[PDB]
């Protein structure tokens, strides 16, 4: 969920 | 280069409250980059390693968890180590993390090994934190010096002719190990092709063959791709990193592939542990785990 380049 | 002084100062903060910095000099960090770069270029791009050894996945600047990993596994050279990449970005201490890793590579170049992850690439770590850390704590000239070093990291490793290791995963273009050995350095990571896939691809339980990858680059691959690759190259196991897994390690395709992720508490959508894999003298695999906070 951090942004799917990636939780 | 006073390597021992550098290592001592990096280790000095063991037992401090997490977050306490180690600020090496610009000249020391440049020496670490230049010397490690020469060692990377003198060793093969496809490493051939021997167990026993410890294998770690992503660290992402979580320096105090790197220190815990060494506390659990033994500080170099008490144990041999292979890291699978993604040393920088996201975490608050990418600089301490990569400097200790490079210092140990120079100090124990035959017993300590680092692979390239997709974040050891200027296009990625420009935007995911490492550029900002370098600009804040040093200058952008040092970030370029890091980039030159990252562009020379090896790409894959085979442990005792049985465990194939890389950061991301398999490639539809990977037919022979000689294709990896032919890759020339320095290189950037391309946005497609063999080198891209080795650093970016993912296994997927719901894909048959090769699929599209939600990251926007490279591919996914299924359990049958793994089995055929293992059979074709006479391997027992694929060991890779790159994906956050809740237990720190996660098996795939009937334990023919394992994902390692070594940075605990990385992710806001779910808790995760960090794991380090022990490979013993018979190639049996076990785990040491940093449980989530
Ligand atoms: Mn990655
Ligand atoms: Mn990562």
């Amino acid at each position: 969920x951090l942004x799917r380049x990636x939780x | 280069l006073n390597l021992d002084s550098i290592i001592g100062r990096l280790l000095e903060v063991q037992g401090s409250r997490p977050g306490k910095n180690v600020q090496l000099t610009e000249n020391e960090i440049r020496g670490l980059c230049l010397k490690s770069r020469e060692i990377f270029l003198s060793q093969p791009i496809l490493l051939e390693l021997e167990a026993p050894l410890k294998i770690c996945g992503d660290i992402h600047g979580q320096y105090y968890d790197l220190l815990r990993l060494f506390e659990y596994g033994g500080f170099p050279p008490e144990s041999n180590y292979l890291f699978l990449g993604d040393y920088v970005d996201r975490g608050k201490q990418s600089l301490e993390t990569i400097c200790l890793l490079l210092a140990y590579k120079i100090k124990y170049p035959e017993n300590f090994f680092l692979l390239r992850g997709n974040h050891e690439c200027a296009s990625i770590n420009r935007i995911k934190g490492f550029y900002d850390e370098c600009k804040r704590r040093y200058n952008i000239k040092l970030w370029k010096t890091f980039t030159d070093c990252f562009n020379c990291l090896p790409i894959a490793a085979i442990v005792d002719e049985k465990i194939f290791c890389c950061h991301g995963g398999l490639s539809p273009d990977l037919q022979s190990m000689e294709q990896i050995r032919r890759i020339m350095r320095p290189t950037d990571v391309p946005d497609q092709g063999l080198l891209c896939d080795l650093l970016w691809s993912d296994p997927d339980k719901d894909v048959q063959g090769w699929g599209e990858n939600d990251r926007g680059v490279s591919f996914t691959f299924g359990a049958e791709v793994v089995a055929k690759f293992l059979h074709k190259h006479d391997l027992d196991l694929i060991c890779r990193a790159h994906q956050v897994v809740e237990d720190g390690y996660e098996f795939f395709a009937k334990r023919q592939l394992v994902t390692l992720f070594s940075a605990p508490n990385y992710c806001g959508e779910f808790d995760n542990a960090g794991a380090m894999m022990s490979v013993d003298e018979t190639l049996m695999c076990s785990f040491q785990i940093l449980k989530p906070a």
